[PDB]
């Protein structure tokens, strides 16, 4: 598994700056499996191009 | 006397302690690191963080009257330096008074997911910032409670928590022959690596190589690091017992819930036994080092390191490690808690020849 697909549409919470704000659909490449920890994961959105924490449970294996 | 303190959460995430500091007490969760010998805790309110300790409000906490900058493998902190008490709750029933460093600014050190707020330096004075002269919590531990030297580690993250022995053993903690490692350099926890197998088959490398810069023992680490130079061969000997799964850039999941554990060989790490001519060996099964995320997804369990070989929190959860710091020396014994519903993750075994192997590994 390369990619993740959305779920769910998740706005970001003001106060929570390295996390990613998306829509139902979008497509993630996770960074590194090296560093990951917990249920947050460091991946990069192939619809805005940007890198930031996404929720695990929100999004599923392409 | 020794105080037996439940830990929460897992490899992943870390082992975190509860710890209710100052007065009136706040209470905050704390990562036991073994690789570090400061206590820091965040002191004014930050992303990522539920809660933070307020000096303020505390009325026991003393400014030492400076601040202390340290720099971390990926994370770094500058906090005021000063001292309190600490009483952890179903632990001793008496409260001491030891060094804490309140964190003001930071980068890339309170990261998403992470439950803890506070880190534990449980490693030796001398890495201890700014000097060694600042004591570290265990060493101010020692010296009011008056506790043996010594404490112990249970990892228990299969997929409860954990168990944190401050003043000695438990042996219902563990099943067997506790198997002694000395401590090379009393810095951080470096113990000698002599040969490292993988599935009965043995890689070639000078020991020194090993011991890179230092082979030491981290609880603060999640997977198990090993150097630049080593970790090219594992990969060749793992793939041939055996995408981009080996460069942490991918995952590799097994459909309709068969595990690949049966497919993965067994690593096997050697360390010299306190008797010289003589040694034990550590071995892990995939289990502890092909790690299930989120029919599952696998990763793979080993990361390469610029400096260091480190024995992370992946590698601890299979053996009950004791820090015996009155007798230079590391433990290591087989956990009843090291089990996936009835199976062994880990395997403990010796002693074994160091005849044909060289004198010494600590370049």
């Amino acid at each position: 598994v390369t990619l993740f697909v959305a779920l769910y549409d998740y706005e970001a919470r003001p106060n929570r700056p390295l996390d990613l704000s998306f829509h139902k659909g979008e497509k993630f490449q996770i960074l590194n499996w090296w560093h990951v920890r917990g249920d947050w994961w460091e991946a990069r959105s192939l619809t805005t191009g940007e890198t930031g924490y996404i929720p695990s449970n929100y999004v599923a294996p392409v | 006397l020794a105080m037996v303190d439940n830990l929460q959460g897992d490899s992943g995430r870390g082992y975190y302690l509860e710890m209710l500091i100052g007065t009136p007490p706040q209470k905050l969760q704390i990562l036991v690191d073994t690789g570090s010998s400061n206590f820091a805790v965040a002191g004014t309110p930050h992303s990522y963080i539920d809660t933070y300790f307020d000096t303020e409000r505390s009325s026991t906490y003393r400014s030492k009257g400076f601040d202390v900058t340290v720099k971390y493998t990926q994370g770094s902190w500058t906090g005021f330096v000063g001292e309190d008490l600490v009483t952890i709750p179903k632990g001793f029933n008496t409260s001491f008074l030891v060094n804490i460093a309140t964190i003001f600014e930071s980068e890339n050190f309170f990261l998403p997911g992470i439950k803890w707020n506070g880190i534990l330096g449980l490693a030796y004075a001398t890495l201890a910032k700014p000097s060694s002269s600042l004591e570290t919590f265990f060493d101010s531990l020692v010296t009011q409670a008056n506790i043996p030297n010594v404490f112990s580690m249970q990892m228990c993250g299969a997929g409860n928590g954990g168990s944190l022995v401050l003043g000695g053993i438990e042996p219902s903690l563990y099943k067997g022959d506790i198997w002694y490692t000395p401590i090379k350099e009393e810095w951080y926890y470096q113990i000698e690596i002599l040969k490292l197998e993988i599935g009965g088959q043995s890689l070639n490398l000078d020991c020194r190589e090993y011991n890179a810069d230092k082979a030491i023992v981290d609880s603060g680490t999640t997977l198990l690091r090993l150097p630049q130079k080593v970790f090219d061969a594992v990969v060749e000997a793992v793939a041939r017992a055996s995408d981009g799964f080996w460069t942490g850039s991918q995952l590799a999941c097994w459909t309709n819930s068969e595990t690949p554990w049966s497919y993965f060989p067994k690593i096997s790490i050697y360390l010299r036994d306190e008797n010289s001519s003589r040694s034990f060996r550590i071995t892990i099964l995939p289990q502890l080092y092909i790690q299930p995320m989120m029919y599952e997804c696998y990763r793979f369990g080993i990361s390469p390191s610029t400096n260091a070989l480190v024995i992370g929190a992946t590698v601890m959860e299979g053996f009950y490690v004791i820090f015996d710091r009155a007798q230079k020396r590391v433990g290591f014994a087989a956990s009843p808690c090291a089990e996936i519903a009835g199976a062994a993750v880990s395997e403990i075994s010796g002693p074994f020849s160091t005849e044909d192997v060289a004198s010494n590994c600590v370049p």
